[PDB]
């Protein structure tokens, strides 16, 4: 196990975790755009393929 | 205070089974079949055959999983028959293997088909195909953090595009036969692999078990999602398969290696590209709806104890296991570097069926050993020991396939004994270790928040 529910949520609450767990959050769906950009240029900057 | 609420209802628990049953493999896996059978004829009657064969399993998992209502599914019916060690052998070639590459493979499915109608002639650019399968894995991880009632209803939509689409399929079907058996494969070894070949697209039945604990009413509900759906399948297959023959050659179906796509073609014309986005839209659904039943197994398998311990936290406000996600996505998403990916799931042919085989031996025995443990459904004994009977002649049928990778799959089962007896049987001594094990958890829960269920 690890630690207690109000054991931990005490701790938790400290705004250097919960400015951690906000940048977290952010850095995660901004690489996420970033990979879908990434995604949408290669999509683009690729050769459309010969017509039948 | 804090536990994994009963969320599911009916139609929900329906959208679970239908939405993880008809796959991909509808929309291309015809071609086997005709392969094998080389009739139209002993094609129809297979799709129905393996129809009623998945029926009768089901039927058994709608048993055990209102005897046992943990929501291990297919994993705690093993522990509570045959002890830890069994049980750990399953799990390990789940977490390792078996989960992680089918969530890859089927995002990668939903990635080719949803590009298609942009590279019609040609192949979707393959570093385009593995971003736009990991961003739909990182996005439905997300999307099963935020909320289980989010979680559902993305997995209602896409359960209903997919019905949908098969519908649609079937319609144009009619309109061709409004507008206005053959030469058979008929050996037993023929058959037989035609058979073996068409169970793959049933694949999936048994996935509500691995949410029973999360049903609003698992011993009514749990039943019923099961008889609610397995036959809606079963007939929308054999309907599909018709609506296939009435427009493709068996010419045409042996050599076209994306069945649904040629049948676009041909009645939809300029709107063809309708039939490629609906077979991407389709894994989607399949994604999701694995990622969530998934995410229940590696939980309950750290609840009982098999499992490092951080796997059973809850987030409090939202009330989703999000540590069990956050590994199922990133054990998905370590099955991207692979050049070759099919490979590792055919070494594993043989180990479903093993696994459900044993699950209902389980049901046999669990009847002999305490006949009182509550049961609101109990089946006539003859559907259990005729679908062992069954299973067990398949596992045989799966190593005659290939004797060699049905082995290689076996010897990677044994790379579970280091890591149960390390894991487990241990109890993990070293000071150095535990202390480690210790900081890296309490790391975690204050990283994201998470904390111990309450029994
Ligand atoms: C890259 C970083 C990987 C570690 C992420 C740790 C933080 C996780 C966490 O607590 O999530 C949490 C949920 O965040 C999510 O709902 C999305 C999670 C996306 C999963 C991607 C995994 C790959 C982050 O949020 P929180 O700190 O729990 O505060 C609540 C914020 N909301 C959800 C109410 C807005
Ligand atoms: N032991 C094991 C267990 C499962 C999980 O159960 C299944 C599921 Cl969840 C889905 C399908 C295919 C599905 N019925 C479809 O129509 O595409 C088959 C099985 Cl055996 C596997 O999935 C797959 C799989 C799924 C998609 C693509 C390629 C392979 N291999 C599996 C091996
Ligand atoms: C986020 C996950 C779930 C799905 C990602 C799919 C993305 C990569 C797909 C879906 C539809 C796609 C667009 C559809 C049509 C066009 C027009 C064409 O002239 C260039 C590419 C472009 C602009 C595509 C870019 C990539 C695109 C946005
Ligand atoms: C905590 C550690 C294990 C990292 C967790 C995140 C890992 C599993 C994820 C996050 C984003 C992912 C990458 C996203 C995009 C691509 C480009 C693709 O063409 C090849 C794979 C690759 C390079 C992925 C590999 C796996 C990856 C690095």
């Amino acid at each position: 196990t690890g630690l207690s529910k109000e054991e931990l949520l005490k701790v938790a609450g400290s705004p250097g975790w919960v400015r951690t767990r906000w940048a977290l959050l952010l850095l995660f769906w901004l690489g996420w755009l970033g990979m879908l950009a990434g995604a949408v240029v290669i999509i683009v900057r690729a050769p459309r393929c010969r017509e039948l | 205070g804090v536990t994994l609420q009963r969320n599911i209802t009916l139609l929900n628990g329906v959208a679970i089974i239908v939405g993880t049953i008809i796959g991909s493999g509808i929309f291309v896996t015809p071609t086997g079949v005709l392969k094998e059978a080389g009739s139209p004829g002993l094609a129809l009657v297979v799709w129905a055959a393996c129809g009623v064969f998945s029926i009768v399993g089901a039927l058994c998992y709608a048993e055990l999983g209102t005897t046992i209502s943990k929501s291990g599914g297919d994993y705690a019916y093993m522990l509570e028959v045959y002890g830890s060690l069994p049980a750990f052998l399953k799990l390990w070639i789940e977490l390792l293997i078996i989960r992680p590459s089918s969530q890859y493979i089927v995002a990668l499915v939903f990635a080719t088909y949803l590009l298609k109608p942009l590279f019609p002639t040609c192949p979707v650019p393959e570093e385009a195909a593995k971003l736009v399968a990991c961003l739909c894995v990182l996005l439905l991880t997300a999307v099963n953090c935020y909320s289980v009632k989010a979680a559902t209803r993305v997995q209602d939509a896409f359960a209903a595009a997919k019905l949908l689409a098969l519908a649609l399929i079937i319609l144009l079907g009619f309109v061709q036969i409004g507008k206005g058996f053959e030469g058979t494969k008929l050996d037993v070894g023929n058959i037989v692999l035609a058979l073996y070949s068409g169970l793959f697209a049933y694949g999936g039945w048994n996935y509500l078990n691995f949410v029973t604990e999360e049903m609003i009413n698992p011993y009514r509900n749990l039943p019923l999602a099961i008889i609610i759906s397995l036959p809606i399948v079963t007939l929308v297959y054999v309907l599909t398969n018709l609506a296939y023959f009435t427009t493709l050659s068996t010419e045409q179906m042996l050599s076209s290696e994306a069945v649904a796509v040629d049948f676009g073609n041909y009645h939809l014309g300029v709107m063809s590209w309708i039939i490629p986005v609906f077979v991407g839209l389709s894994c989607f659904g399949s994604v999701n709806g694995s990622l969530f039943t998934s995410s229940r197994l590696f939980f309950v398998g750290s609840r009982e104890g098999h499992l490092p311990s951080i796997l059973s936290m809850i987030h409090p406000q939202l009330l989703t296991p999000v540590p069990s996600l956050v590994f199922t996505c990133v054990m998905t998403l370590l099955y991207a570097f692979s050049k070759d990916i099919f490979s590792v799931i055919n070494f594993f042919s043989f180990f479903n069926w093993l696994c459900v085989a044993l699950a209902i031996i389980g049901m046999i025995w669990l009847r002999h050993r305490k006949p009182e443990l509550e049961r609101p459904i109990k089946v006539n004994l003859a559907l259990p020991v005729f679908f062992i009977l069954a299973c067990l002649f398949l596992i045989a049928v799966s190593f005659w396939k290939t004797p060699v990778e049905c082995g290689i799959g076996f010897t990677i089962i044994l790379s579970g004994l280091p890591v149960y007896f390390f894991g487990v049987w241990w109890k993990n001594k070293p000071k150095w270790l535990l202390q480690g094990i210790f900081s890296t958890t309490v790391l975690c829960q204050k990283l994201m928040q998470v904390v111990p269920q309450e029994t």
